[PDB]
């Protein structure tokens, strides 16, 4: 449910 | 659990257009950065296009081979992703996947000037040369169809055990052929009817072919 | 422009440990993700954001990432882990997404299986439509390499032959098919036609004749 692409970066 | 279902793939001629759709369920689609990714036969995965979340500006990005011809868009209200494809080329032939870490099943895009053609279905009769160890092999030849796919069942899906439907050959002609074989008891051959049921949805054709001993 | 480098192949023995690398310039600033893709199926994620394990993924699959290399480690490899593995990461500006080339993982010492060969002659309905196809089906073999030769009587025939690439089946074995297209006149003119299938030093030749 919470594993999708959110545009997050390091 | 998560599921993505793509639709809209099919045969279109070079220069043509198509629109692909993807229904998403099981995660917060509003926050998701969504991509299309394609895979040509026996090739690797090739990213096509991305659209950010609306809250992040909804920015679109395209792979260089498709930039300017394709348009990715989203509809948050219906949890839908779309890929509008234009000026299509034979090199765009591929399975198109909708993805945001999870993946849909994909939808087949075939770019070709060749026209749709339903199959010629011929029986492969059991003989003694296809009989060994008390079991007999019989089948159907699904000849000269376009585009993929064809699906085969047996006795309207009541015979599901011992069924072997082979990957299609792509012939020099541009046409496809495939065979489906079922292995059955040899003593049933005189009493049991065998019918293969061919479905070629691209040509809206179903063929029920009776297979009888030679 | 930005590229992720992945070894085309990795082969390992059952129960030992496989490491699949993915090297990229922007990996210090962007997450990598790893996908398994089984023969004929869609990719499934096995690593999310460098090192997180998605729910339901077995514990033997794990990832890590530091510097310009992300690594997928498969411990206690099984035959079932044979598949293509892709890494994915965006460019340094996170403007576009990039995929690795893929890594085919092969598990060594899987048992050799001689292929079943079944050859069908042209159906009578096909002959009446003035066509002729011989169908040579080849199933349940490993490794995935066969050579098909057709013969008319004792003479090889190259024209009219269509043979598939072998494709990995359900049990990790392979299947292929070969088709010889003839006119009904060519079918009748010879005493017999033969499909000859070679696999790991074994040869099987099935023969059909127009009079039987």
């Amino acid at each position: 449910m919470d594993v999708f692409m959110k545009g997050l970066s390091k | 659990e998560v599921q993505l279902v793509e639709s809209g793939g099919g045969l279109v001629e070079p220069g043509g257009s198509l629109r692909l759709s993807c229904a998403v369920s099981g995660f917060d689609f509003e926050k998701a950065w969504m991509s299309w990714v394609r895979q040509a036969p026996g090739q690797g995965l090739q990213w096509v296009a991305r659209i950010k979340s609306t809250a992040d500006g909804g920015t679109t990005s395209y792979a260089a081979p498709v930039e300017g011809r394709f348009i990715i868009s989203r509809d948050d209200s219906r949890n839908m992703l779309y890929l509008q494809m234009n000026s299509l080329k034979t090199e765009d032939t591929a399975v198109y996947y909708c993805t945001s870490a999870h993946w849909g099943q994909g939808t087949l895009v075939t770019v070709s000037s060749a026209s749709t053609k339903g199959p010629s279905v011929f029986p492969l009769a059991p003989s003694s040369k296809s009989t060994s160890g008390g079991t007999a092999a019989l089948g159907c030849l699904v000849k000269d169809y376009f585009p993929e796919p064809v699906t085969v069942s047996w006795n309207s899906g009541a015979l599901t055990s011992g069924v072997h439907t082979f990957p299609a050959v792509l012939q020099s002609s541009g046409l496809y052929s495939l065979s489906s074989v079922v292995t059955v008891p040899s003593s049933s051959l005189g009493t049991q009817t065998y019918i293969c049921n061919v479905n070629h949805k691209p040509s809206n054709t179903k063929v029920d072919k009776r297979v009888e001993p030679k | 422009s930005y590229e992720l480098t992945q070894p085309p192949s990795v082969s390992v023995s059952p129960g030992q440990t496989a490491r699949i690398t993915c090297s990229g310039e922007a990996l210090p600033m962007q997450f990598a993700h790893w996908y398994q893709q089984r023969p004929g199926k869609a990719p499934v994620i096995v690593v999310y954001k460098d090192s997180e394990r998605p729910s339901g993924v077995p514990e033997r699959f794990s990832g890590s990432s530091s510097g310009t290399t992300a690594t997928l480690t498969i411990t206690g490899v099984q035959a079932e882990d044979e598949a293509d593995y892709y890494c994915q990461s965006p460019d340094s500006t996170n403007t576009y997404e990039v995929f690795g080339g893929g890594t085919k993982l092969t598990v060594l010492s899987q048992p050799k299986a001689a292929p079943s060969v079944t050859l069908f002659p042209p159906s009578s309905e096909e002959l009446q439509a003035n066509k002729a196809t011989l169908v040579c089906l080849i199933s349940d073999f490993y490794p995935g390499a066969v050579t098909v030769a057709w013969k008319a009587d004792s003479s090889p025939v190259k024209a009219g032959v269509e043979t598939t690439t072998p494709s990995k089946q359900s049990n990790n074995k392979y299947a292929a098919s070969s088709y010889l297209s003839l006119t009904p006149e060519q079918w009748k003119s010879h005493r017999s036609y033969s499909c000859q299938v070679t696999h790991e030093g074994s040869t099987v030749e099935k023969t059909v004749a127009p009079t039987e």
